[PDB]
RNA sequence: AGUCUUGGAGGUAGAGCACUGAUUGGACUAGAAUUCAGUCAAACUCCGAAUGCCAAUGACU
RNA sequence: GGGCGGUCGCCUCCUAAAAGGUAACGGAGGCGCCCAAAGGUUCCCUCAGAAUGGUUGGAAAUCAUUCGCAGAGUGUAAAGGCACAAGGGAGCUUGACUGCGAGACCUACAAGUCGAGCAGGGACGAAAGUCGGGCUUAGUGAUCCGGUGGUUCCGCAUGGAAGGGCCAUCGCUCAACGGAUAAAAGCUACCCCGGG
RNA sequence: UGGUGGCGAUAGCGAAGAGGUCACACCCGUUCCCAUACCGAACACGGAAGUUAAGCUCUUCAGCGCCGAUGGUAGUCGGGGGUUUCCCCCUGUGAGAGUAGGACGCCGCCAA
């Protein structure tokens, strides 16, 4: 189903890029209700930054993922497209936090 | 049917726990029998080598898939 | 076939190559006083074994006092080392 | 403790490495005798050449 | 170099069978695809063995 | 035993005794290439065949349904490899690149093989990154000699030119493939002669 | 309860119960962002009436698959011996098949 497809897509994208060497990865979770976001590594699993709300009016709240990342602000973090195509709210959640002091 | 082609040099290049300099020949084989591991790249003839100087180890993946890796000294 | 009959020949040769006599900068460290150091005194005492086309001075080594030098050519690093001790470079 | 080791056959006609192991024990003439302290490495040699060397424990 | 200590390969026949095959026993029954499984495999493969050589780090000689 | 025939390079298996290497006039097969796309990149994609419903329709070309762990496919022959796909479908492109290269593999040498990383310039994508030809291994040749170019060096008393050097590039079935010369048939025995 | 994980399906498939204030899913349309060898099916998109019937979750089953001994074997690595198109002893490590059995999961990280 949709979920499975998205998972597979993410895996395909995880199979190429990992990045997690104190330049961690930042994932997006897109549900039918709202959009979740997590920063996480590979072997570690620690979530240095985790933002969520709980169209792009939610991405104004999706701008908070760098405003939480402001507390630390320590190396660049690679963005994860998930199973979501860089078109819509997922693509507008990267630049939003990019301007606040994140280099990606 | 007496004609025979030259047998290309194929086999193991290094062993376990051996100080291997980076870019040194490791395991070269046709196709992809042995998957790459940590700090290991691929070549034109699917040959396994090293990038950084350090020791070498042996391991596997699933139920029938081995892979090589090189940990820094 | 032997190896030398598989290596191809290498350009050509010049009919007149000018090779001057070279002396480590260190050859002037064993002489009495830097004065009128003309190549016909280099060739008499025998620091140069044979004058050919010209006398070139090389900048390998450290100089000592000032000594009048008369040479056909000069290396750029050799030019300053006599000009630092108090010698003259008359070409 | 200690261990006494004596040849009873010769190395002539025996295969290659069995000449080398009994050379590293110190034996080079038949009916020679050498003394060595016990070990797992030395005891492993004797299981390689047992028909050749008979072992004498004091 | 020698031995033991530990982790690092190879499918050789001990072999039997999913794949390929030699087959036929029986087929399914249009005796060609294929059904329950007996056979044999130098060019058949889901399994692990006895020495060496690659090292390794120690021991002893 | 000399004669008749074949074979003389390269690639995969089999002998070749479970890996480097390994013989026989031992057993099987392939090749002197192809393709600007069957290429690079970005993003999606799962398959063959079984089993139903008929307009052509055959035991069979298509057609929508239940299914399939690969019974599919990958320019080419095999084996090794592969459906987190290398295998399908499109967007977009010419990295089928210039100077190189720490090192290693192979082993008499000559060659041959893989290469992180750096620079110059790009392609592609938001980015990270990937790209120095094709899933891997075959599809080629010496020096020598002449040919077409880019040019600086040199150019014989002085200037030129002539001619050569130095880079790009052509001509080899030399096929008895590490290539005796540009060139080359039998012949005869009473035979000359070193040998069984 | 969600997210992303870590371990060689012991994770799996299969069969039955539980469900959902929240979580998450379906469900409502295409106004544009973006869509189809054809299509709002998917990808998008913007919305909360809702059943949970499924997906997902909690809980059971040895149905299938998987994992797996112990012991004995076999062939041999030393060494020995006979009748040798081979056979037999002694110190040596010891499988596969087969069964007992393992098992319908464990172990991190936050978030609510």
């Amino acid at each position: 189903s949709k979920n499975a497809a998205r998972l597979k897509r993410h895996a395909r994208v995880r199979a190429k890029l990992s990045g997690t060497a104190e330049r961690p990865r930042l994932n997006v979770f897109r549900s039918n209700k709202h959009i979740y976001a997590q920063i996480i590594d590979d072997v570690n699993g620690v979530t240095l930054a985790s933002a969520s709300t709980l169209t792009s009016a939610a991405t104004k709240v999706g701008e908070l993922v760098a405003k939480r990342a402001a507390e630390k602000g320590i190396s660049d973090v690679v963005f994860d497209r998930g199973g979501y195509l860089y078109h819509g709210r997922v693509k507008a959640l990267a630049d939003a936090a990019r301007e606040a002091g994140l280099k990606f | 049917n007496g004609r025979d082609s030259e047998a290309k040099r194929l086999g193991a290049k290094r062993a376990d726990g051996q100080f291997v300099t980076g870019g040194s020949i490791l395991y070269r084989q046709r196709g992809t029998k042995i998957y790459p591991g940590e700090n290991v790249g691929r070549g034109g003839d699917d040959t396994l080598f090293a990038k950084i100087d350090g020791t070498v180890k042996f391991e596997r993946f699933g139920r029938d898939r081995k892979k090589v890796s090189v940990y820094p000294v | 076939m032997p190896l030398f009959q598989r290596l191809p020949k290498r350009g050509f040769t010049n009919i007149n190559r000018k090779e001057y006599a070279v002396v480590n900068l260190d050859k002037l460290n064993g002489f009495a006083e830097g004065t009128e150091v003309t190549p016909e005194l280099l060739l008499e005492t025998g620091v140069i074994s044979k004058l050919n086309a010209g006398v070139k001075i090389l900048g390998n080594g450290k100089l000592e006092k000032k000594l009048t030098v008369k040479a056909n050519k000069f290396s750029a690093s050799a030019k300053e080392a006599v000009e630092a001790a108090g010698g003259t470079a008359e070409v | 403790a200690k261990l006494e080791i004596t040849l009873k056959r010769s190395v002539i006609g025996r295969p290659e490495d069995q000449r080398v192991t009994v050379r590293t024990l110190g034996l080079k003439k038949t009916n020679q005798t050498v003394v060595h302290e016990d070990n797992a490495a030395i005891r492993g040699m004797i299981n390689k050449v047992s028909h050749l060397v008979s072992v004498k424990e004091q």
